[PDB]
DNA sequence: AATACACAGGATGTATATATCTGACACGTGCCTGGAGATTAGGGAGTAATCCCCTTGGCGGTTAAAACGCGGGGGACAGCGCGTACGTGCGTTTAAGCGGTGCTAGAGCTGTCTACGACCAATTGAGCGGCCTCGGCACCGGGATTCTCCAGGTCC
DNA sequence: GGACCTGGAGAATCCCGGTGCCGAGGCCGCTCAATTGGTCGTAGACAGCTCTAGCACCGCTTAAACGCACGTACGCGCTGTCCCCCGCGTTTTAACCGCCAAGGGGATTACTCCCTAGTCTCCAGGCACGTGTCAGATATATACATCCTGTGTATT
């Protein structure tokens, strides 16, 4: 665990695009995507982890992360609750 | 069988589930389909 | 082992009642119930709110309905409404 | 003698139609794993994860990912063009609100 | 005869006809004030589509008649 | 005589009394009326009735008879007010509806 | 009670576009802007109205409005509640 | 002779710095006050209204119609252009949710 | 008819704050509904964290835990600190 | 013979008059002892905060009293306050000082 | 001989100081409803102890997907010319706004009194967990149709 | 000669059968949560009264809205260039599926006891009125600060 956002490769972020609707994408958004994936991901694994620790777990569960999209504005359907 | 529409007033038959004219899909017993 | 209470059968007796040869895979069941679970939550959460504004003490009927009206568009608000009444009022005449 | 060739904006075309028609994951799992544990990693040392917490974490960043490539293009087009570049993205996370 | 056709964008398109008149020509008139050619023109009343071959007394069209009109592309 | 739940006294499907109890015991106020779980219960109900209504004939469009999580989605985007109440969630293994843009299209007559 | 919307005059439409930054407007802007107002107090007002109507009251008072802007993520501070 | 004239710019710039300066209502009261009763007495019949809530209507839709404009006039910037137009409205309400 | 509201305890921190400095009605009304809405917030999210958790009780430890999903950065830290200091001054006098 | 909790606490805020709005708000069976305490605290905190900084805009701009419009600078100028105020409209606030630099000119 | 560019002057607009006068805030007074203190008692939550399900680390092989390189075409971006659509300013026109008076509808409280919901104990059937199949659906294989794309013919 | 038109080749996707696995679906046994019956207190409906405040109307200033004229700057269309991204190919690389092994920790059960709900008594904190000074709004007069047009003249 050094460094992994490498790891949504460009071919990946390239399919994402396509299934959003684009047909010619720049360079330079690879960057961008990375970024505002990673920014988006901190949140919700913030307020995940703070569930986990208030119920004085070690294990982060499917209903935590639910909750914690539920709180963000995003809730889930498909995983419980 | 069938069911009528409310946009194209074609009679559709009763085993479709679109206006195989006006592709308005097919309306609930309650709510009927919209203008478009 | 220990009991996990679910809105599962009571979809699918509505399901079988709507579609009487069609079934359903175990995640569109899962996504329908939380569907009626955040209704459920929505609803209550609304009329708690409204009957504590006006400083009552008990949640009733019409509360139900003035949040239904409150949360759902019109045509299904509309539809809600004259089946919660229809509901309430088959209800009461019977003993 | 020459081989073919489609023109480009052909393939591309052909891509979005496969994919706007499928309902399958698009990242590599095992990276994404990793990537959330190196996050999660900053806030408690030595957690553990259930599946179902990763795989939902997957669906909800991937549906996030998706609307902001939409609203993306939206932009890009405003702007009387085909492709996206960081303005676009820029531009929409400033109207949405983030 | 007058016709009116209750086209699904909105427009009642009115026309004037003959009893006796063939489909082929009511089509016809609507690519007059229109531009639509009769290939790509579809006829709906009472649930039933109309065909050149016939004519408007074929199919009991009766006086103040409305009609609709789809685009099939 | 013999108990009547009252589900089936109201007609209905789904559980009144669970209903009841949820509301009792949810922190929603001091006291919870009799007509209440009936009105909720019939609201709950219609709005799954219509969903799946919608749901089953979209699969049998798709020549299949398992309803899966797409059959959903698309019924739920496709409607106004569905999409509408529902604005604000995520349905995983739902995909997109088919949509592209026209400026994006190649050259047509 | 009829064409109450053209109230709205257009100096009003361009003192309010200043106030967000605006130099050049164009000649079709106080349209739109008319519609955009008449849809947003519509919704507010039919939140408002039913919550008058729910109290058994016949006149409209400052924390109705507040409360229909509350549950449309408008929240409002300085009239109280 | 030629009386003094500014040029175009000035003193819309001028009045961007006045009205961003102020903090005062910018629609006529009376004339919003009978928009407010026209759309209400499509809900309700014979309706009346406290003056306070008025007043709380008039500043939550100024609030909303300046936020508007804010990000209408963002769009036409991204454009390449300094004038707003409606499709720049239509983008920013599409982008925010709305429609 | 006693109307109440936190008028006084906003002056008495505001005049602890700023010796010389006064406070008009609609600024009043507006640190009032600021009060009623951070009271109002921390309440709901510490119920929802009481009802997840299979308990019955709201405890200091639920309104920390509150506290910190809702304040950003700097702010939780700092309220989280006061909330600390004002519960171990009221434990140690009877 | 009485000592007010508030004093106690060594707070400016009501303990008294939290803990029968959290025992009447319906948010659980039971009240703890130390959460209408802890809430008391934090909410002083953040209205000393706001405070603090509607009373700084107001003296460098030579009054004595605190109008909304100091409110809205001080709120809208904090990142965090902004933040945690993102969904919030204040009457007679008015905006801040903003204009984009293409509109200038240079 | 030409043309730009800094400078000088007129000119509006804004910022500063000074007098005044009015209404909103800050303080005092009285009292009444709500927080504090003492005492009782039942259950919620802490805590030790046990079992076993699920998570983590490891190794091997198969193969599709990711990484790197190359050639060219469609698009992004700069530059220029036109024209028309807003911005600025001036002379009328309309209607908002301030002040005042008069009417009464409807909020807001107070006093009764009964129907309705909470609480408890017993008891019976609805609903959950574990099992055991089959038929729907997924995957493979093969051919058939649809959709691009460039190489020549011919007419304008 | 060049643009419009077509034909043939080629790749991609769709339709049709055939085989096989496992997940949906119905059953069986049990057990606990909904139901029935009775008791008891109070929340809420209903009526009556008081009095704030919402509505309607009038009358006069006077700033704001309105209509028109003129010009200039900006929106839009067109053209040309060049380099960046797309499509295809070949060589790496690490995801994925399969087994096996170990143990950390979620989940449950039983026991003890402290903390909070509920009650009554007492009294002072906090609120509603009433009153009066001064901060801020408004009017007036200088004084500084950007905006614009015209020109001298130096550079080219
Ligand atoms: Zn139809």
């Amino acid at each position: 665990l050094r460094d992994n956002i490498q790891g949504i490769t460009k071919p990946a972020i390239r399919r994402l695009a396509r299934r959003g609707g684009v047909k010619r994408i720049s360079g330079l958004i690879y960057e961008e995507t990375r970024g505002v994936l990673k920014v988006f991901l901190e949140n919700v694994i913030r307020d995940a982890v703070t569930y986990t620790e208030h119920a004085k777990r070690k294990t982060v569960t499917a209903m935590d992360v639910v909750y914690a999209l539920k709180r963000q504005g995003r809730t889930l359907y498909g995983f419980g609750g | 069988g069938f069911w009528d529409c409310s946009v194209c007033t074609f009679r559709n038959s009763a085993e479709a589930f679109k206006c195989s004219i006006c592709d308005v899909r097919k309306g609930t017993s309650t709510r009927k389909p919209r203008i478009n | 082992r220990k009991r996990k209470e679910s809105y599962a059968i009571y979809i699918y007796k509505v399901l079988k009642q709507v579609h009487p040869d069609t079934g359903i895979s175990s995640k569109a069941m899962s996504i329908m119930n939380s569907f009626v679970n955040d209704i459920f939550e929505r609803i209550a959460a609304e009329a708690s709110r409204l009957a504590h504004y006006n400083k009552r003490s008990t949640i009733t009927s019409r509360e139900i309905q003035t949040a239904v009206r409150l949360l759902l568009p019109g045509e299904l608000a509309k539809h809600a409404v004259s089946e919660g009444t229809k509901a309430v009022t088959k209800y009461t005449s019977s003993k | 003698k020459k081989p073919h060739r489609y023109r480009p904006g052909t393939v591309a075309l052909r891509e979005i139609r496969r994919y706007q028609k499928s309902t399958e994951l698009l990242i590599r799992k095992l990276p994404f794993q990793r990537l959330v544990r190196e996050i999660a990693q900053d806030f408690k040392t030595d957690l553990r994860f259930q599946s179902s917490a990763v795989m939902a974490l997957q669906e909800a960043s991937e549906a996030y990912l998706v609307g902001l490539f939409e609203d993306t293009n939206l932009c890009a087009i405003h702007a009387k063009r085909v492709t996206i570049m960081p303005k676009d993205i820029q531009l929409a996370r400033r109207i949405r609100g983030e | 005869m007058q016709i009116f056709v209750k086209t699904l964008t909105g427009k009642t398109i009115t026309l004037e006809v003959e009893p006796s008149d063939t489909i082929e020509n009511v089509k016809a008139k609507i690519q007059d004030k229109e531009g639509i050619p009769p290939d790509q023109q579809r006829l709906i009343f009472a649930g039933k589509q109309l065909e050149d071959g016939r004519t408007l007394s074929d199919y009991n069209i009766q006086k103040e008649s409305t009609l609709h009109l789809v685009l099939r592309l | 005589g013999k108990a009547k739940s009252r589900s089936n006294r109201a007609g209905l499907q789904f559980p009144v009394g669970r209903i009841h109890r949820l509301l009792r015991k949810g922190n929603y106020a001091e006291r919870v009326g009799a007509g209440a779980p009936v009105y909720l219960a019939a609201v709950m109900e219609y709005l799954a009735a219509e969903v799946l209504e919608l749901a089953g004939n979209a699969a049998r469009d798709n020549k299949k008879t398992r309803i899966i999580p797409r059959h959903l989605q698309l019924a739920i985007r496709n409607d106004e007010e569905l999409n509408k109440l529902l604005s604000g969630v995520t349905i995983a293994q739902g995909g997109v509806l088919p949509n592209i843009q026209a400026v994006l299209l190649p050259k047509k007559t």
